[PDB]
RNA sequence: UAGCGGCGAGCGAACGGGGAGCAGCCCAGAGCCUGAAUCAGUGUGUGUGUUAGUGGAAGCGUCUGGAAAGGCGCGCGAUACAGGGUGACAGCCCCGUACACAAAAAUGCACAUGCUGUGAGCUCGAUGAGUAGGGCGGGACACGUGGUAUCCUGUCUGAAUAUGGGGGGACCAUCCUCCAAGGCUAAAUACUCCUGACUGACCGAUAGUGAACCAGUACCGUGAGGGAAAGGCGAAAAGAACCCCGGCGAGGGGAGUGAAAAAGAACCUGAAACCGUGUACGUACAAGCAGUGGGAGCACGCUUAGGCGUGUGACUGCGUACCUUUUGUAUAAUGGGUCAGCGACUUAUAUUCUGUAGCAAGGUUAACCGAAUAGGGGAGCCGAAGGGAAACCGAGUCUUAACU
């Protein structure tokens, strides 16, 4: 029983070169480079899916920051405060009044500077 | 082919009854007379084949 | 129904197939490790081989020699000799039941279990405490 | 155990360990699986280096040229080149002990029993060698797909059994395993039940 | 052509020597092997 | 296994048992007696086989379709439903198959028979000499000179000859067995250049022969020798009349055949690398494994605007390929130009362990016979008993004068 392997081979290529459409020159031609690029975005995708947490994050922090500078005290006593103030709003969710509304923002740094004080 | 046992292990290990090998001392065939009677009196008897070489002899004797 | 009889559970293993990927556990060295003399093909010592110290049969004396004579004879339980057909036992009527060799000349009467039929035993060796069971469930030994 | 017969409609007395006992799923198989290899003819056979139509002479030199070494245009990885472990003609049959092939047609028989797959008629002979009438009476019994089995090989049976391609005429002798699995109803012959009987104690 | 090009690709396969590289290529390996010693 | 063995690596019997097959004879030598069985060579007759052959069952309607053997409906053959072809898949269209027959002639085999040659059978006698054996050297025996029997002989020698001689594993004696120094002999057995039939959990064009094709060719080499590549239009050539561009071209565009000519001979399918044309987006102040996480804008589709999907991707965080070998590689260490095809833990036989199945103090047969994967075949192997170097003893045994 010989068994040919012409179809079957076909058959993981296209799967590899199919998930390397868009890059650029070999990568998304040849199969030997096709390989190497599909992996290595695998690996980058896996170690990105823990960063795209600790970017968001800091970009949050970012615009509490500023908000929080804006109403004139630092991201740094605004935590201190609400967390002494008992709020428990995360900071997705400060960034996100700190944009959207900043009349919100302002009496949550009310309530920080009232229980900082 | 059939398994050859290798000869000249079978002249030296002899099986017993529970698999182990019994095979006869070393150091008893000449220089004898600057021994003490105490070595030579503890090689007499036949001994078994111990832990480690096993192995060895059962891959050398397959039929035994 | 030919494609609804199956084997039993456990019966037919697998069967390591060695150099497919990596998946697999045993790609790229089939499981012999790097290199080496053990890695090779056709790679491997010989039986009772130490590296080149003086391997274990060949640094022990060889005692004995072997009998020609202890070929030649046998060693008969009691659980047989119920089985000789006729009540006498010689070494034909053994032979003639399958249950020493052609070839055997010497034959013995061990007690290996449970005779029950009285039994006359005519020119075979027989120990001591088959003497007695032979004896002693019926039976009859001469000699 | 009894067997009602088809036609005559009387009770033919069997015996519980040959025609009652249990299906050993493992065992048949066993026994399955080693009839059909024993039908291998195992013919075959591709060349190894050895065996190739060229010669020995070193392609190229061991060193300089920048080609890769090479020692022989016979090398199984050269297009052309003689198979790695090329084939010899092999035997695939299996040892079936006697006691686990009886014990297979032991519980073949009993599930033809069990599953009412099995007929027993007193008599099954055809008038003339004529495969029409075999069909007739065939289609008269409701069977289509059926192994005939009679203690006494009639040669009119046989010659109307022939072209028909359901329909197998056995010995009593001659049953398999394979055969008893692989037809729909199996038709035995009294006296084809009483020698099995015999065959398998 | 094709049984030419097979021939003609055949044609330093079979060399020995040693100051041209791979039969025919001009160099200087000589003086570099020998300055090296 | 016993043994042989730098007692290493390894080599490795016989006796005896079971089967296949079975067959015995002649000369060394005279008389009686003849053609007496015996074969060999030939003629003839019979039987059978080979080399050409002959007959050989049984179907139509309708739907899809280029075409029907296909679907549906209703029939018939079968000692014939092995197979191949026919415009798709046919038991009933064709060739065949089962079955039943056929040879003017030449032949193979087997009986019968004619002739020739050959010799039966009886009594008595003989019963293989430079030979057996020996010394020296070497070889074959499983046996390597060893305590080495036995066989063969290059060299030197050398008997007895049935009140005799050979062997029985140094050797002697006793006992048993056999008759060398002359020869013939079927079957079981081994093999396939070659022919026929059949079969394949063999290959299907980089495989299978090196060779599916005018292949041991082309080609290479002084020569011996080495040694390729290369299959497939269509059901049928109906293989493209004629017209136009063009050099009375090449190539093309129509026309026509065709079910289909991106089925047009550079011909089934028609992948990938590689090269183009067209469209959307990005890209000419921006540094690096070229992705990835975020992400505006733009273009197409939607969408009861539901704010989605696809393509692109400015800008931005992070980010130095894969393999291999290594203490450690982005490494400036190895390998790879890319694609496509092939390319590496197999097979056989023994032995051990695990799983599983059968039977169980028993399990199982091998060769072979074969109604032949059945059933016979228990020769044998393994186990139920060990100890001891061995005799021997035996649930004990060995050690030892004997064992707390």
């Amino acid at each position: 029983a010989r068994v040919k392997r012409g179809v079957i081979a076909r058959a993981r290529h296209k799967k590899i070169l199919k998930q390397a459409k868009g890059y650029y020159g070999a990568r998304s031609r040849v199969y030997r480079v096709a390989f190497q690029a599909v992996i290595k975005a695998g690996q980058y995708a896996y170690r990105d899916r823990r960063q795209r947490k600790r970017q968001f994050r800091q970009l949050w922090i970012a615009r509490i920051n500023a908000a929080a500078r804006q109403n004139g005290i630092s991201y740094s006593k605004f935590i201190n405060g609400l967390k002494k103030a008992s709020v428990e709003i995360d900071r997705k969710i400060l960034a996100d009044i700190a944009v959207f509304d900043k009349v919100a923002f302002t009496a949550l740094v009310e309530k920080a500077k009232a229980a900082l004080a | 082919p059939k398994i050859k046992t290798v000869r000249g292990a079978a002249k030296r290990f002899k099986k017993t009854g529970k698999g182990g090998f019994k095979h006869k001392h070393a150091n008893l065939r000449h220089i004898l007379t600057k021994k003490a009677t105490k070595r030579k009196r503890h090689l007499r008897p036949k001994a078994m084949v111990s832990k480690g070489d096993l192995g060895l002899v059962i891959a050398c004797l397959p039929y035994a | 129904r030919l494609n609804t009889l199956s084997p039993a559970e456990g019966s037919k293993k697998a069967g390591k197939r060695l150099g497919r990927g990596i998946g697999s556990g045993l790609g790229k060295t089939g499981g012999r490790g790097h290199k080496g003399q053990k890695s090779r093909s056709g790679g491997g010592v010989r039986r009772g081989f130490e590296g080149g110290q003086m391997p274990l049969y060949r640094r022990l004396p060889k005692f004995g020699f072997t009998s020609r004579k202890a070929a030649i004879t046998a060693e008969i339980r009691l659980s047989d000799l119920a089985k000789v057909e006729g009540g006498v036992v010689d070494l034909n009527t053994l032979k003639a039941a399958n249950i020493i060799g052609i070839q055997i000349e010497f034959a013995k009467v061990i007690l290996a279990g449970e005779v029950t039929t009285p039994v006359t035993v005519r020119g075979l060796r027989v120990t001591k405490g088959a003497r007695a069971a032979i004896e002693a469930a019926g039976g009859k030994i001469e000699e | 155990m009894e067997l009602v017969l088809k036609d005559a409609q009387s009770a033919l007395t069997v015996s519980e360990t040959t025609f009652g006992r249990d299906f050993n799923e493992a065992l048949v198989h066993q026994v399955v699986v080693a009839y059909a290899a024993g039908a291998r003819q195992g013919t075959r056979a591709q060349k190894t280096r050895a065996e190739v139509t060229g010669s020995g002479k070193k392609p190229w030199r061991q060193k300089g040229t920048g080609r890769a070494r090479s020692g022989s245009i016979k090398s199984p990885i050269w297009r052309s080149g003689g198979v790695t472990f090329a084939a010899r003609p092999q035997d695939h049959s299996q040892k079936v002990n006697k006691k686990m092939y009886r014990g297979a047609l032991k519980s073949i028989l009993s599930e033809l029993v069990r599953q009412d797959r099995l007929i027993v008629v007193e008599k099954f002979s055809v008038e003339a060698p004529k495969t029409k009438l075999l069909a007739q009476k065939l289609k008269d019994m409701a069977l289509e797909d059926v192994l005939i089995i009679t203690g006494e090989l009639d040669e009119n049976l046989f010659l109307a059994a022939r072209n028909l391609h359901k329909v197998d005429v056995r010995d009593a002798t001659g049953i398999d395993p394979v055969s008893l699995i692989a037809f729909d109803k199996v038709v035995m012959t009294a006296d084809a039940v009483k020698q099995v009987e015999e065959m398998l104690a | 052509m094709d049984i030419n090009w097979r021939h003609n690709q055949s044609t330093f396969y079979h060399f020995t020597s040693d100051h041209r590289i791979s039969g025919w290529k001009e160099t200087n390996a000589m003086y570099v092997a020998l300055n090296s010693q």
